[PDB]
């Protein structure tokens, strides 16, 4: 009975809105502006690059979300980083899988 | 006389792309009359010894051979074997290298374990493990780099794979790094890379730091603003 | 006659299984109120287990008088066997944690007071359940004889894993209660609609975990697959004594 | 013809609770009049080979003997003599074993490590590792106990002592055990007993639990507002 | 000023125990800890107990 107004999956906000009606009486309807947010507590500033410090501040200006940088992964979008591998004097850079649990072919 | 044969390494094909492979004989007298014939079910050998390491601290002998064989041919599992042509040896020993068809393949679930609380309290060098669980029986090459800087392999040691106690098929391994206490105190992050098959690009990376090494402070500053807003 | 199949605290592990009512409200107070200080030998431990078996037998006898009694008593003996053996599922109950916390004292004392030709055999294990099962199998014959005083041969369902046995009580109970259900029609009709929906999803939830055909559970499943000519069946065909596989279970009212 | 004798190590002494000696003959098939005996360096026959082992068909004779009474004398380092005599050989063959001397006895320093959060989240199985390190002699026996009972040797796996790069005389090792996720969420205790020569008590225990690693503070500052 | 860490041994029948205090793997001097002799349990028939304190 609710419609998801904002569903930013890289911020995990899940703002909905519902109409719960008082029974057998005139209209004193109260409006639910539900909000649900799941903070990482262990993800970094770079969502992909792993050599960044942790992100503590969780600024949610909902004006921007209602109408850059973000902190929550998305399962369908695969992320990638490149590391240097050395077998000796030479080196070769090969990209990795930051989320290989859902990135291998299926 | 110590004799050993090394199949091509999984990190040699992926990185160098030149399928070097040889069988080695060491701790024996040098004669400089060795050309190891290789059998592809046929007697011909594509290449003889080049850059052979005759020099030894004990004046012993070594043999180096190289070739180039198709990857699909190795996947088929032909019984490539090397025959030594040393004049000292009266009977040429037969040493066969071939990976059998149907070997198990699985991806390494790499977890990185932070150092103990007790070791840091004692105020000496810490130790960080890089567990590798469930990977396929093929030998895996792992190395350690910090903030993208490849460290030298002199100060970390890796353990040969052993059968897993719970699963008779899969394997496991370990690797430890000894670093100064003040370095881990400063909070520098460290990374572990695995190089094994059954992965999208055959390389996986994990990392932690002091702020993620089983910490005690969760300094969260959840600062939601403009809650009312306008939306449709 | 409710099974309380919701998670709650009925079973700790996340898979859904429906606990039988016979497991709930048992007279386990004899082993519950044990004194590990006063008991340190095998002979004293047997007597209290026999007493508990007698109490269970008279409890079932009084409960029924408020072959079927024999079946319920059989599965109750199997349940008590599982309780003594230490492989029980109902870890969530706060009362049943204490029993498995204070039988460890008794069997640790027994393992401490053992001799060398058995010490080397029973040295290795976990939570002393190997010699616990050995003690049970040594003293299994006497316990059922004390139990059967109220109102032969040793029962065999005690070796059966508990989940399949729970399926067997479910089959017996449901056939019994559907026989109880029926034997103008507008008055009776609406209760049968509520009779189906109170246990409608009770069949489907367990069927999703019948796949992958515990450590000891799989070996019994593999061995029974070799026999009975029915390796993979959602219905066991053991003591069903009625039609099975959704034939008259659902929407039989119309 | 060749006879090989190997002395017991600390692991054998600790597990078997007795001293067992081997004076084993290789490349010698079954013949008559084969004499094996372990005698004191002073000369007396401390123990005979009662219940002699049957000869292996592939030219191998075990001929093991027990110096069970003299536990401390082996640790003293006194030399033992094995007397191998056969009709064909004119001069009796002798095997000599003794405890080595001069090696260092640095103590181990075990550090038991709890499983990672990533492994716990997948809810499959946790692996507790026991990083024994620092011991100078290369002999360590590690067992795992849960509620005062040694776990079966199938569940854990011990790696051989590997040389440590930072210091020449020291070594290290490790072992793992596959605990179920349920039995670790329940919060049980697991112990890693290490047996080594250099320990003054010759044994050390450590404990880990679900409560071993927990954060202390949770300072949260909810700063809800309406005007930016 | 001081602290008194105790060590409550209990439940043992054969009446002989050895209690020793180690700090950082090095045994403490015997002048610090004071061990009490075994005394029978009040509510247990044939199992003793003891104590040990450290300043
Ligand atoms: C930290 O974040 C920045 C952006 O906020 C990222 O920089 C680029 O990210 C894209 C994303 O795929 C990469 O393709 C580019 O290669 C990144 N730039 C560079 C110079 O590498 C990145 O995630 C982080 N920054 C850096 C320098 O890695
Ligand atoms: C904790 O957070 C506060 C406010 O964000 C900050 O002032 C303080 O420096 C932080 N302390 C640590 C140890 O992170
Ligand atoms: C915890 O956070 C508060 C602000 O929310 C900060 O003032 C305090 O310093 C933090 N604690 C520590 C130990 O830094």
């Amino acid at each position: 009975e609710r419609i998801v107004l904002v569903d930013n999956k890289c911020k995990c906000a899940r703002i909905t809105s519902r109409i719960i009606r008082s029974s057998e009486d005139p209209n004193e309807d109260i409006v639910e502006r539900n909000i649900r947010i799941i903070v990482p507590l262990n993800n970094r500033e770079n969502i992909s690059d792993p050599t960044s410090p942790l992100r503590t501040r969780f600024v949610y200006h909902l004006s921007d979300l209602c109408k850059e940088t973000c902190y929550t992964y998305d399962r369908n979008k695969c992320y990638t980083a490149v590391v240097p591998l050395v077998y000796g004097g030479e080196t070769k850079m090969v990209e990795t899988a930051l989320t290989p649990d859902a990135c291998y072919p299926d | 006389i110590r004799v050993f044969a090394i199949p091509p390494s999984f990190a040699s094909i992926f990185l160098t792309k030149s399928t070097k492979l040889t069988c080695l004989v060491t701790d024996l007298t040098t004669y400089d009359s060795v050309t190891i014939s290789w059998t592809r079910q046929n007697g011909e050998a594509v290449k003889t010894h080049t850059n052979i390491s005759e020099s030894h601290p004990n004046a012993t002998f070594s043999a180096v051979g190289e070739a180039s064989i198709c990857e699909d041919d190795w996947n088929s599992g032909e019984r490539f074997t090397c025959t030594v042509t040393h004049t000292d040896l009266p009977s040429p020993l037969k040493q066969t290298i071939s990976r059998p068809k149907g070997v198990a393949l699985h991806r390494p679930d790499v977890y990185l374990l932070p150092p103990a609380r007790e070791q840091l309290n004692l105020r000496e060098s810490a130790t960080i493990t890089c567990l590798v669980t469930g990977f396929s029986p093929a030998d895996v090459f792992v190395q350690w780099m910090q903030r993208g800087q490849p460290l030298s392999p002199e100060k970390y040691v890796t353990s040969a794979p052993m059968p897993e106690p719970q699963a008779p098929g899969r394997y496991f391994a370990h690797s430890i790094l000894t670093v100064s206490e003040e370095e881990w105190n400063t909070g520098e992050t460290y990374t572990c890379v695995v190089a094994h098959e059954a992965l999208p690009n055959r390389v996986t990376e994990r990392t932690v730091d002091k702020s993620t090494g089983k910490p005690t402070l969760y300094n969260v500053s959840l600062v939601m603003s403009d809650t009312a807003g306008t939306c449709y | 006659d409710e099974w309380d199949c919701n998670k709650g605290t009925n079973k700790l592990y996340e898979n859904d299984i429906c606990l039988p009512p016979r497991r709930k409200h048992m007279c386990t107070k004899q082993l519950e109120n044990i004194s590990t200080a006063s008991i340190t030998t095998t002979d004293d431990l047997l007597k209290e287990v026999l007493i508990t078996a007698v109490n269970e037998g008279k409890r079932l006898k009084q409960q029924w008088e408020k072959h079927f009694l024999c079946d319920a008593m059989k599965y109750s003996f199997a349940d008590l066997a599982d309780i003594i053996r230490g492989t029980d599922i109902w870890k969530g109950n706060r009362e049943q944690q204490k029993i498995q916390e204070r039988l460890v004292k008794i069997f640790r004392n027994i393992y401490d007071n053992l001799e060398k030709d058995e010490y080397e055999k029973y040295k290795y294990g976990t939570k002393y359940q190997n010699l616990r099962s050995a003690w049970w199998d040594a003293h299994r014959k006497k316990i059922w004889n004390a139990m059967t005083c109220s109102a032969k041969e040793p029962p065999v369902y005690d070796y059966v894993p508990q989940i399949l046995r729970w399926i067997t009580e479910w089959s017996e109970h449901f056939c019994e209660l559907q026989e109880k259900n029926y034997y103008t029609c507008k008055t009776k009709c609406e209760e049968y609609s509520k009779f189906i929906k109170k246990w409608n999803s009770q069949y489907i939830n367990l069927e999703k975990k019948f796949k992958e055909l515990d450590e000891n559970l799989i070996q019994f499943l593999q061995n029974v697959k070799s026999e009975c000519n029915e390796p993979n069946t959602v219905d066991k065909y053991l003591m069903y004594t009625s039609d099975c596989r959704r034939v008259k279970f659902s929407n039989t009212i119309d």
